[PDB]
């Protein structure tokens, strides 16, 4: 209807035409009224494409609803998804230098197109330039990752004992991983009163009687602290000393060879782990690190590398906008593995920063089905930890972009989350019906078009679209 | 005299540990007046899991004291429960009735005929993590229903409950088939029905539904409505905001009414990432 300002567009379906009422099509300038926008959202929109039908109307949405929410974008790579998502990355960087951006990369194409931009970094698993200064090839920097981050729980789940009286000794072993002095070989103190304690390096029997109130002190914690974070193979000569020994009735000594037994192979797991080319080379496991007063030296190991990958807190100043963490030698066996273990220390991070500092983030996470859902394993751990980052993800300021391409793989719990689709051309049914069971907004024309879209189209529709429409790009 | 017990299935007194647990199953042993900590099911059933303490019957309950073991040193389940222990224990075996019974009196109200203070209880569980809602929830409401049986119908009290988000801890069922007859109301909110059981929905007697879009949501709803046609479940489909239909036992004719705006209205607070930006 025409008004005294201009020409306003109302969504109501309670008014049908007239008999005998002509009929005629519409214009480009009944689109361009059709498919606009409220002119509160002009300084916060962007551009997105064209129109596939008519190629003359222009759609924008607007970045605060579309990314407030989750999103999530389904298609087959190779013919246009990994264009349109840099493509959309690039369009929200350029309106917005001060702007959050993580990608976790899985093949090097998304650092290509990526130059020409202010404080772009690199990873792969130097030189550094100013700050404003653009982005080339040939400056990628090198990293990896210790153990320290890992956790207790983190080495619980990785060492999966699930015999006998395993998990006991492992807990004691553990817990005396702050008070162990480690040297070239030798592990000894002497006392500040003078008495010398020694320890042996021979698997054999000799004077265990006091061995028992050697562990049992070493329970108590009144022996001296270290200042140089022990390596590796101290937990498994840790984990191989407890059990072995047995308090007698008097004087006396027991090597039992059932306890030996038992424990023999989380030292064979151990070992045959510590032995390795493709996981050796991302793990330190050398250690050699630095340790804290108080106790209290577990969360510092784990904030310094969230800190790392993900940056600082409001107040602190930092030096990158866009991270890319390009990985190409990670083997497909331990991806999964390793990769949703720097989620869950992530959200706990975002839940311990509060509401009071906060600052918004956007994820681009790719391949979902890789690492989100193991292949060799039923075990559900992965879904409640990627449902509980998503629950805080909205309470705080961070948001998700899922990417994936074959969508029945994926949790029907997943597309539950997100607001918005974009979706490509997809050759299965069971991708399409996955895609049904678990949607919002639906129409049935859109998804019958949907089957054979060509090359370069996509379809749209969400909470941030009003009406559903087919663009271009 | 005093006896001692610990976890790591030690060869340490284990001469006289059998007429120790004979002697605790045969109750001649002395009773306490503090809660232990809750830790201690750990070793409680590391001890009755084994004049020697065998490894091989240990294996048998290693998934449940690593479990209760797990949820020990949890941050987020510690944020919401106690795990410290610490109060008073009365004299014979009602202890359980009596904890059970002031909480819930706490929480839900108190009997009638004795006096009061609030009349409207707002419960606000943010801090609350999605992966622990269900349990919490359906504990708190186990607990209302078996304190309401007890009561009785004379001694009970008139109250609406509302339950917003209810598709996630519904999914046993006592209070939904005894609030008719213990005199208590609920008000259901779900953007979901699929989710919600079949035997839940049909025992509600008004609808007031807004706009729905999903073809399997709206095919639920028909099959258990009970007062009405299928001449109105067409417009829902294309319903405008602030539009409803309502039919039931308090309408003479199902009708399409837009409801009003209540002021105050509530917090609508929404992240905005453009400001900050």
């Amino acid at each position: 209807k025409r008004e005294l300002n201009g020409y306003v567009f109302i969504s109501e379906d309670w008014r049908l035409p007239a008999l005998g009422s002509s009929a005629v099509p519409l214009t480009s300038d009944f689109l361009n009224i059709i498919y606009s926008i409220d002119k509160e959202e002009l300084p916060k929109a962007v551009e997105l494409g064209v129109d596939s039908r008519t190629k003359t109307v222009k759609i924008f949405a607007s970045v605060d609803k579309l990314l407030s929410r989750h999103l999530a974008v389904l298609g087959s790579t190779g013919y246009g998804k990994s264009n349109f998502n840099a493509l959309l990355t690039r369009k929200v960087s350029e309106k917005y230098p001060n702007s959050r951006i993580v990608i976790f990369d899985i093949n090097g194409e998304y650092a290509q197109a990526f130059t020409g931009i202010p404080n772009v970094k690199h990873t792969i698993l130097e030189k550094k330039q100013q700050k404003g200064e653009l982005y080339s090839e040939e400056y990628y920097c090198y990293k990896k990752i210790p153990y320290q981050a890992l956790g207790f729980a983190g080495l619980i789940k990785l060492l999966r004992p699930s015999d006998k009286t395993q998990l006991p000794a492992l807990r004691n072993a553990l817990s005396a991983i702050n008070r162990t002095h480690f040297k070239s070989r030798n592990i000894y103190l002497e006392k500040d009163d003078g008495e010398t304690f020694l320890l042996y390096d021979d698997c054999r029997d000799t004077n265990q009687s006091k061995l028992a109130e050697w562990l049992d002190l070493l329970r108590r914690r009144r022996l001296k602290r270290t200042n140089v974070w022990p390596p590796f193979k101290s937990l498994a000569t840790l984990v191989a000393e407890f059990g072995c020994v047995a308090a007698d009735r008097s004087n006396g000594s027991k090597r039992d060879a059932f306890g030996f037994s038992n424990v023999l192979p989380l030292v064979k797991i151990i070992q045959q782990l510590a032995e390795d080319i493709r996981f050796k080379s991302i793990v330190n496991l050398n250690g050699g690190g630095e340790l804290a007063d108080g106790g209290t030296h577990w969360d510092k190991a784990m904030s310094d590398e969230v800190d790392y990958f993900f940056g600082k807190e409001k107040g602190q100043e930092n030096d990158w906008n866009v991270h890319i963490v390009n990985m190409k030698n990670l083997a497909q066996d331990h991806a999964p593995m390793l990769l949703s273990a720097l989620l869950e220390m992530f959200a706990e991070i975002l839940f311990r920063r509060g509401q009071e500092r906060s600052y918004p983030t956007v994820l681009l996470l790719e391949e979902a089905h890789h690492y989100l859902r193991d292949p060799y394993a039923e075990i559900d751990s992965q879904i409640k930890a990627y449902e509980r980052l998503a629950k805080e993800g909205r309470k705080f300021k961070c948001s998700l972009i899922v990417s994936t391409q074959r969508p029945s793989e994926l949790s029907p719990t997943v597309l539950a989350m997100c607001s918005n689709w974009f979706s490509l051309r997809l050759t299965n049914e069971r991708d399409l019906q996955a895609l049904r069971y678990a949607m919002e907004s639906g129409n049935e024309q859109i998804l019958k078009q949907i089957s054979g879209l060509p090359r370069g189209d996509a379809v749209a529709f969400g909470s941030a679209f009003n009406l559903p429409v087919r663009i271009s790009i | 005299e005093t006896f001692l017990l610990y976890d790591d299935c030690r060869d340490t007194n284990q001469s006289k540990l059998a007429e120790w647990l004979d002697l605790l199953r045969r109750r001649r042993l002395k009773r306490t007046n503090v809660w232990p900590p809750f830790k201690s099911l750990a070793t409680l059933v590391a001890e009755f899991g084994c004049s020697k303490r065998d490894a091989f019957g240990f294996s048998n309950v290693l998934p449940l004291v690593k479990i209760i073991q797990q949820l020990a040193e949890d941050i987020r389940f510690k944020s919401i429960v106690n795990l410290n222990g610490g109060g008073e224990l009365a004299d014979g075996g009602t202890h359980w009735d009596k904890a059970m019974s002031d909480e819930v009196d706490y929480f839900f109200g108190k009997e009638k005929g004795q006096e009061n203070d609030w009349n409207v209880h707002i419960v606000n569980m943010k801090n609350l993590a999605q992966d622990h809602a269900p349990m919490l929830l359906s504990a708190l409401l186990e607990m209302f229903a078996e304190i309401l049986f007890r009561r009785g119908q004379e001694r009970s009290y008139p109250t609406v409950l509302l339950l917003e988000e209810a598709h996630h801890y519904l999914r046993y069922e006592r209070l939904a088939k005894e609030g008719r007859k213990f005199k208590c109301s609920l008000i259901v909110s779900t953007q979901r029905p699929s989710e919600l059981s079949p035997t839940v929905l049909a025992m509600c007697s008004n609808w007031f539904s807004l706009r729905l879009t999903n073809e399997r949501d709206l095919q639920a709803l028909r099959y258990a409505m009970e007062s009405g046609n299928e001449q109105i479940l067409k417009q829902i489909s294309g319903l405008p905001r602030g539009d409803a239909v309502a039919f039931g036992s308090a309408f003479n004719l199902p009708v399409r009414i837009s409801i009003n705006q209540a002021r105050p209205g509530p917090k609508s607070s929404d992240a905005v990432f453009s400001e900050e930006w």
